């Protein structure tokens, strides 16, 4: 505490890792944890250093969700973590207790020390007596330095017998087989040292290779030093919770910071090998501690998710960016994942939703936000069902044309609406250091507009904050709800008429002559600044202060609209055949083809609407569609011995056909599934009608005839469910549109 | 024309028969060991039934009506690219 003894230096953070977790001597209250710094000066220079904290057991339970955790249990999986030869994998049986430890561990460290912040100039004051970091500052002292990376490709090869895998699928019948493998390595670890390895890492001064033909001898290529890419350190601590003397030996890297690794085809198992093999080598020689091993990605859960990573928690110490290649914007990919690692401190995406707020304190400031409002709003809120309607007086098939029709946009309004909801209720959180985690999130909103990771990241993160806790939905609901009944309220005097939308965005009518284009330009822009304003105002009324200004954005104008359903609708524009289509599924490369039919056939028979004909005209426009149809069937014949043309893409939350038996011996081909399942579907004998699932198995393929009727009659539905509506509301008719395949062109794929 | 009739060049004269010719159980015999060499790139399987077996099921009719359409459905499929068709695997020969 002493000011006199305390030496202070100027540097810069470019990692924070969790080094050891374990309890005090004579308690059992709370823990304590050692965590380490690998900071840089100002021209280049490694150093490591080292702090230490104490959790009680309150916040761990708050930052769990639950009151089902205990010390013991962080405690025992912390001692059992730190002997990788025997237990590699300690994450995959619970990884909601390492997410709550980590987010938790941060938050105090941010609490106690001091503010800190990655890739910023900072004051860093320790004590010499003990050499712990005990102080931190931020200042300003020039331009510091630039980060640097790394490329790495490694290839590994493990053995695993397939009955074990087909007995794990079994018992669940719907996991992805990516975690089948890992859970199968997990029960064996001995399997990961008789691999064959290679591994190639270039860095911008060196060059490292190495084959292992077996990872317990000596490799059989070897090219370049160990020595050269990374330095071995001893340093002597001295904490608080300990009675005598400690030592700890760290690596730190050398002319790099963070590794990079092309997308193209990336496998957990190889890069987890690897390390194992360097923390058993390293960590050889007695008399020092070791640290703990644990790793997190989206394989370790049954079902798997949508967004693929690779979060390192303890040995070696620097993170790892899987990007995919193949693509021309790679330099824009990675500047973005750089950027995106550093303004959220790196906890996002492995902790989740709890980078914001603790998944315990929501309903507080949820209710503390909702009693303010404004006793209409407030009754709104009380009311909120999902499955009603309020504003927007149309209905299934109808038609509007010629006229101006228009449409709108609010562009990112629930970010907005949420940050600003946060720090209204924020008064009533039972702590005065919780702000920090908003002002986090106010940041990124103010980024949103110029950069699109930022956007990006915003748009996975709310909806996990809305499902944490449903007050939030509810009160969105209702301040949605009175923001739309007030736009109506103020367009319903500048010549405008809501037509559909929900408030995010929507589309209307105007009233003027539909001859003169010159005057129609002048209408519009005052529409739009009138219902700003209005917006604004209102917002403003119920005491909701926003960072950044509302902005309302026109999206085209047109002159005719379809609408067939709740969700599907057609925009034209008869003057430079401009359309826009919205409503149609997309689940294979063969849907698109019909989304272009669908939009030339509709041109034309809009198009030919406009000769002021009797009845005839419909008999007329039904020729044309049949027309098209045809043409379409034909055209598919050519393609009839593509397979992957004809897959269709499947989630974990739908139903599936089985997996054959032989998608099991695949082997190296099982690592990336995460999310997503490619089928297709084959006839082998009479009607059998049997599945495939096309990624498992290596190239080429050797299959019987594809199975076309039954994937053409599948989209021929979809064709005719916009047809039949466009028939009915152009032309007021009765009549469904039914093409007849089974009679006309079924021989072809007979 | 081309996907739906026989080859140009299967009907003419040549100095020798390039074909498979056997009697029944031998050709039981050599289509389960094709079968067996396509299995591990998509082919699916066939997984049959006898009387007499430990599994009664369906299909009792046994190793008589179940040659011909194996062979003839064999015979029927096309090929894609330079990779040689299907029926290669029992003819063994890379010009049929």
């Amino acid at each position: 505490m002493d000011t006199a003894d305390i030496v202070w230096v100027e540097e810069s953070v470019s990692a924070i890792t969790l080094y050891a977790v374990w309890l005090p001597p004579r308690a059992r209250e709370y823990f304590h944890a050692l965590v380490y710094f690998v900071c840089r000066n100002a021209a280049g220079e490694g150093r490591a250093r080292f702090a230490e904290v104490s959790v009680t057991a309150t916040e761990l339970r708050d930052f769990y969700g639950s009151a089902d955790v205990s010390v013991q249990a962080v405690v025992a999986a912390a001692r059992a973590a730190t002997t990788p030869a025997a237990s590699p994998l300690e994450p995959l049986e619970n990884p909601t207790l390492w997410r709550a430890l980590y987010a938790c561990v941060l938050a105090a460290l941010e609490r106690q020390t001091g503010p800190v912040a990655l890739f910023a100039p900072l004051r860093i004051g320790s004590d010499p007596r003990t050499g712990l970091v005990v102080k931190v500052e931020r200042a300003s002292w020039g331009p510091p330095a630039a980060p640097r990376a790394a490329l790495l490709v490694a290839e590994a090869n493990i053995d695993i017998d397939p009955m074990a895998l087909a007995a794990r699928v079994a018992e669940h019948p719907d996991a992805r087989l990516a975690w089948a493998r890992l859970a199968a390595i997990r029960d064996t670890p001995q399997c990961a040292s008789a691999a064959s390895l290679t591994v190639n890492i270039t860095t911008g001064t060196a060059l490292f290779a190495r084959e292992y033909q077996t990872l317990a001898f000596p490799p059989i290529k070897k090219e370049g030093a160990f020595g050269d890419l990374v330095e071995v350190c001893e340093v002597g601590l001295r904490p608080r919770g300990h009675p005598q003397r400690v030592t700890a030996r760290v690596l730190l890297p050398r002319d790099y910071d963070y590794f990079v690794s092309a997308g193209e085809k990336f496998s957990a198992p190889a890069l987890v090998a690897l390390f194992r093999q360097w923390h058993t080598t390293v960590h050889a020689a007695p008399g020092a501690l070791a640290p703990v091993f644990a790793f997190l990605g989206p394989e370790f859960e049954v079902r798997g998710g949508p967004v693929p990573y690779f979060a390192v928690l303890g040995f070696p110490g620097w993170p790892t960016f899987t990007v995919p290649a193949t693509a021309e914007s790679a330099r824009d990919l990675v500047r973005g994942a750089a950027a995106a690692y550093a303004a959220l401190l790196g906890a996002w995406p492995a902790v989740g939703a709890r980078v914001v707020l603790p998944p315990r304190a929501w309903p507080g400031v949820a209710s503390a936000a909702a009693g303010c409002l404004l006793p209409a709003v407030r009754e709104a809120v009380a009311r909120w069902h999902p499955a009603t309607k309020i504003i927007q007086l149309l209905d299934p098939p109808a038609a509007v044309g010629p006229v101006w029709t228009a449409r709108f946009c609010f562009p990112g309004l629930r970010a907005q609406l949420l940050a600003a909801l946060a720090d209204l209720g924020g008064s009533g959180l039972a702590d005065p250091h919780g702000r920090t985690g908003l002002a986090r999130l106010d940041a990124l909103v103010v980024a949103a507009p110029s950069e699109p990771w930022a956007g990006a990241v915003l748009e996975r993160l709310v909806p996990d904050t809305c499902n944490a806790c449903p007050a939030l939905r509810q009160l969105l609901g209702g301040v949605m709800a009175a923001v739309c009944l007030q736009i109506e309220e103020t367009a319903s005097s500048v010549k405008f008429a809501v037509c559909g939308g929900d408030g995010g965005a929507f589309w209307g009518v105007f009233n003027v002559d539909p001859q003169d284009a010159d005057a129609a330009s002048g209408v519009i822009e005052d529409a739009r600044r009138a219902i700003e304003t209005a917006v604004g105002a209102v917002l403003r009324a119920n005491a909701v202060r926003l960072r950044h200004p509302l902005c309302l954005a026109l999206e085209g104008v047109y002159t005719h609209a379809v609408a067939w359903s709740q969700a599907g609708v057609w925009f034209w524009n008869s003057r430079d055949n401009t359309d826009h289509l919205g409503g149609f599924p997309l689940r294979g490369p063969a849907y698109t083809t019909a989304a272009g039919v669908v939009r030339d056939t509709l041109r034309r028979v809009l198009g030919l609407t406009t000769a002021c004909v009797p009845e005839e005209d419909a008999l007329t426009a039904r020729g044309l569609m049949e027309d098209a149809c045809d043409r379409l069937i034909l055209d598919a014949f050519n393609k009839r011995l593509d397979a992957e043309y004809w897959s269709v893409r499947v989630s974990p939350f739908e139903a599936s056909d089985p997996l054959p038996p032989t998608a099991f011996r695949g082997g190296a081909l099982l690592d990336a599934e995460h999310y997503w399942r490619r089928v297709v579907r084959v006839c082998p004998g009479g009607g059998e009608s049997v599945g495939v699932p096309v990624d498992l198995y290596p190239r080429p393929l050797v299959l019987p005839p594809v199975d076309c009727a039954h994937h053409l009659r599948e989209i021929l539905r979809e064709i005719e469910l916009v047809f039949t509506g466009v028939l009915a509301g152009v032309w007021g008719e009765g009549g469904k549109f039914v093409y007849p395949f089974d009679d006309k062109m079924s021989f072809l794929f007979a | 024309l081309r996907a739906r009739t026989y080859a140009p060049g299967a009907l003419t004269p040549a100095p020798a028969y390039c074909g498979a010719v056997d009697s029944a159980t031998k050709m039981m015999g050599r289509l389960a060991d094709a079968e067996k060499l396509l299995v591990p790139r998509g082919w699916p399987a066939f997984a049959p039934a006898s009387p007499g077996e430990d599994t009664a099921g369906g299909t009792p009719p046994p190793q008589t009506c179940g040659i011909v359409k194996r062979l003839l459905r064999l015979a029927a499929t096309e090929q894609q690219g330079p990779t040689p068709p299907a029926i290669a695997a029992l003819i063994r020969n890379a010009a049929v």
